[PDB]
RNA sequence: CUGGUGACUAUAGCAAGGAGGUCACACCUGUUCCCAUGCCGAACACAGAAGUUAAGCUCCUUAGCGUCGAUGGUAGUCGAACUUACGUUCCGCUAGAGUAGAACGUUGCCAGG
RNA sequence: CUGGGGCGGUCGCCUCCUAAAAGGUAACGGAGGCGCUCAAAGGUUCCCUCAGAAUGGUUGGAAAUCAUUCAUAGAGUGUAAAGGCAUAAGGGAGCUUGACUGCGAGACCUACAAGUCGAGCAGGGUCGAAAGACGGACUUAGUGAUCCGGUGGUUCCGCAUG
RNA sequence: UUAUUGGAGGUAGAGCACUGUUUGGACGAGGGGCCGUUACCGAAUUCAGACAAACUCCGAAUGCCAAUUAAUU
């Protein structure tokens, strides 16, 4: 829990001094991390979805929830209820471990890495990072990766503003 | 459901109930607990 | 040459109130025939499988407001 | 968490070999190699070619080529 | 030729024509207006004739508003048929006009020009009319 | 920015749904339970009159002590059962208050049963 | 006054601004135990009391929204007389819309202060 | 049947409008459905809340899956319409077979034959800690008299008697 | 039969809150011909004005069902 200790000690004080919070309860914290992989080609081959689920489980450490089509779409040849995605929700120590791992071990493995988008904030203190290659993450061996596919990592924070979310993520160590 | 079904008590043999089933969804002889008036108790009935 | 594809209707179902507010009714008397709950069952009134409202006791029918938009019918025993 | 559904999870020390920098965190890589840590317990180690303290973008410095690498052999030529 | 782009029901009971104008009884867009004083159906063709007459007289100087719209389809049977055997096919589109409704409004011209334009229009319509100004 | 739900409000919606079907009479009053992060309260209510007949809380000085919340719920159930018996009440309907029948609520209910309230 | 639990067509609501924290209500600390997550102790459940009024919650202000809402007049209309006129007259009933205005709740029982 | 007859169309059942604010009410008036479906899409317990939009996010585009906010019903309710349903009648899960047997005060509808609703009692059950709910399905179509014949059951009869 | 009191119900009228129909404006999330700026803005929002047997935020007169009800019959 090195990242959690950093947040408790240094990030809390830095952010509180910067934003002049009358109480400690106003200090933003990362509520959760949702790792989602949308597999639309599962319509044509469910084995692709199975491999995606296995890879996501390896990356995250817990079994993913399979997400199914909310509605039927003719153009995509998608029927309501067909599993077309996977999602994992990380909270607490697992979330912090994944966050530090993503910042340190995983992100630099991007070819020609030049930082992550600083504008990828929903407008209310939540940050979405679009990774384009599962091979980034250390737990995956490229030999067993039948196909390369990306992920969406949604860091949901208690910060009310993009400015505070940016400060929190930067103090954690997010490149930009 | 698309065919009529007679359920007979599997203890006394009385054909106590009629019902319906879809033959493609349930091709087997369906079974369920039903009240048997002759025995004054619930017994397993099944499609004849 | 000329014909209409219309000319159909189902038998009318005689819905609506069957007993008046303030009227004495015996138990089981149907008070209101309806689709859905246009009127809700109140005290000592039941709602049959086809939404019919019927009295459960002998007594006086009373149609009453139910909140802002809805209404109900109740039956009260006479002193 | 539920029992018997999640993959095996345990502590591991990711070791950036370029700077010989060690960081403790959870994962499921389960390397055979074991190393000691400042806490009395020992956890397995995951070798890492490039890390936050070694990547040029993070560090602000040019990265250092590793031994037995393409650059090393080219310079030996 | 005005008519609704679509309607839910093409075959409709003909509208009531007794009573007075429910609404649209005041000049609200222009300065001058043509007010119906008797009751009639008003057809899309009559509207188009009247609009052309008044606009041509105004010579594009001013602005015209059509305040009525022919929402209502009316049907007619094919020639030489007996009664019965269903309702006929849509023949045209009409607006019901009752005393007080403003049929057209005009602005951007002198009162005299407006009067002559609306006179020429009124002779195309199946109702009696009167020239009206914005009220105050 | 993610909102936090109000547990009492969610609870109250559930309780209203329970109370559409569950109501207390003079002969069979309603045993209502309210639960906080620390305490548990029990009332006996006649809904025809809208009057309470008996009350007992883990916050009361008579029951208040150092014990687990489940033990305190047991004590509150025993106390409310005793007071109801004193007032002459045996038959009641248990209003779980919109809380799951489990844990502290369940312990309170079982304590009342053992103390002699007939549900 | 605070809480619990009821009754009442939002006159009760929304929004905005402000105030509060032996006790209480919360957020909160954890996952050993009962219990739980189509993954997640987020939730449910349980154990607990280091921290905080930031939020919830409660209270206070108001009329921007929502709600309520006359009187007067008008539409419509039962009945009658006249009429055939896309009608008239007389009597009773009498909207909708809008105007004035009301309103930031009123209350029963129980336990604490 | 028929705005003469023929030809064409129609013939039973359900929903709406016409229908004149109870109910009923015609035309070869205006619009649509039915001749099923479901072993759960039934019962019960517990839990849950939509459609859409905006803003971020990879393959992903206007719409696939993820996240926050707004969003009171514009979603969903097997199937037409209408009336209902967000205290859910909608959605999820566990356990289940009440989609029971004998009935039935009273009531609706009604020329008849039929059709509809029904508390409650008894028996034996399912779910629920319990109160209690359950005699199919949010409601209203999804059907056909008698005669005759087939099959199963039967402390009924059996042409002198068995 | 009338008087009084209670109740069911959605018509006349009215209205546009929903479903549709519809006239003039305002404004424009955004991209295109355009360099930023003189089409479409087809979106969304908004002002004012209209239409409906199968629209309804509203809603009469009447008629209807009743009352341990009074007068006349
Ligand atoms: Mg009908
Ligand atoms: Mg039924
Ligand atoms: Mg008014
Ligand atoms: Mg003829
Ligand atoms: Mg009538
Ligand atoms: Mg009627
Ligand atoms: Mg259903
Ligand atoms: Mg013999
Ligand atoms: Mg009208």
């Amino acid at each position: 829990n090195r990242l959690k200790e950093k947040f408790n000690t240094e990030v809390t004080e830095n952010l509180m001094k910067k934003f002049n919070y009358s109480s400690v309860m106003e200090v933003p914290k990362i509520d959760k991390i949702v790792v989602n992989m949308g597999v639309g080609d599962a319509v044509q081959n469910s084995k692709v979805l199975d491999n995606a689920v296995e890879e996501l489980e390896l990356i995250t450490g817990q079994k993913p929830l399979v997400t199914k089509a909310k509605k039927s779409i003719a153009t995509f040849r998608l029927r309501e209820g067909m599993p077309i995605g996977a999602k994992v929700t990380l909270r607490g120590e697992r979330m912090y471990e994944f966050l530090d791992k993503l910042i340190s071990v995983s992100l630099p493995r991007v070819r020609d890495f030049q930082g992550v988008s600083k504008k990828a904030f929903d407008g209310r203190g939540n940050y979405t990072l679009g990774v384009k290659e599962q091979l980034i993450f250390p737990e995956i061996d490229y030999d067993k990766v039948s196909k390369v596919r990306g992920m969406d990592i949604v860091i949901v924070t208690t910060a009310n503003t993009d400015e505070e979310a940016r400060e929190l993520l930067a103090n954690f160590g997010m490149p930009f | 459901m698309r065919v009529n079904v007679t359920l007979a008590c599997t203890e006394c043999g009385d054909r106590n109930y009629i019902t319906t089933k879809n033959k493609r969804n349930n091709p087997e002889r369906i079974e369920m607990k039903k009240y048997c008036p002759r025995l004054n108790k619930y017994t397993l009935h099944r499609e004849t | 040459v000329s014909s209409t594809k219309n000319g159909r209707d189902s038998e009318s179902k005689r819905l609506g109130a069957k007993r008046a507010d303030g009227q004495f009714v015996t138990g089981g008397s149907i008070l209101y025939r309806q689709r859905g709950t246009k009127i809700y069952p109140g005290e000592n009134v039941g709602r049959g499988g086809d939404d019919t409202l019927f009295a459960k006791i002998d007594g006086v029918v009373k149609f009453e407001r139910k909140g802002r938009d809805k209404k109900q019918v109740s039956v009260y025993a006479v002193a | 968490m539920k029992q018997g559904i999640h993959p095996e999870y345990h502590q591991v020390i990711f070791l950036d070999t370029t700077t010989n920098f060690k960081f403790l965190s959870g994962s499921t890589k389960t390397s055979s190699e074991m190393m000691e840590w400042e806490d009395g317990k020992e956890y397995p180690v995951i070798r890492l070619d490039i890390s936050s303290d070694s990547h040029p973008f993070y560090t602000g410095r040019q990265k250092f080529a590793a031994a037995d690498g393409r650059v090393e052999r080219f310079n030996k030529k | 030729m005005l008519l609704p782009k679509r309607v839910k029901y093409r075959r409709q009971h003909r509208p009531k024509t007794t009573g007075r104008s429910k609404g649209g009884n005041y000049v609200t867009f222009g300065e001058f207006g043509l007010q119906a004083t008797t009751t009639s159906w008003i057809t899309s063709r009559q509207i188009e004739s009247a609009r052309i007459a008044m606009t041509r007289y105004m010579k594009r100087g001013g602005k015209v508003w059509i305040k009525i719209f022919p929402h209502t389809p009316y049907t007619k049977k094919p020639l030489e048929v007996r009664m019965g055997a269903g309702k006929g096919a849509v023949e045209g589109w009409i607006a019901v006009v009752k005393p007080g409704r403003i049929l057209f409004e005009v602005a951007g011209v002198s009162e005299e020009v407006a009067r002559e334009a609306l006179r020429l229009a009124s002779h195309k319509l199946p109702v009696k009319t009167k020239f009206v100004k914005r009220e105050e | 920015m993610i909102s936090k739900i109000d547990k009492n409000k969610v609870r109250l919606k559930r309780h209203a749904r329970v109370r559409t079907n569950l109501s207390g009479t003079a002969e069979k009053p309603r045993l209502n339970v309210y639960r906080s992060n620390k305490h548990i309260y029990a009332q006996i209510i006649d809904d025809n009159k809208g009057v309470t007949l008996a009350q007992a809380s883990s916050k009361d000085s008579d029951i208040a002590t150092t014990a687990t919340k489940v033990e305190l719920a047991t004590k509150v159930g025993e106390a409310i059962a005793k007071k109801a018996a004193d007032k002459g009440i045996k038959e009641i309907v248990f209003d779980r208050g919109g809380y799951l029948y489990h844990g502290r609520v369940k312990a309170l209910a079982e304590a009342a049963r053992e103390s002699g309230l007939e549900f």
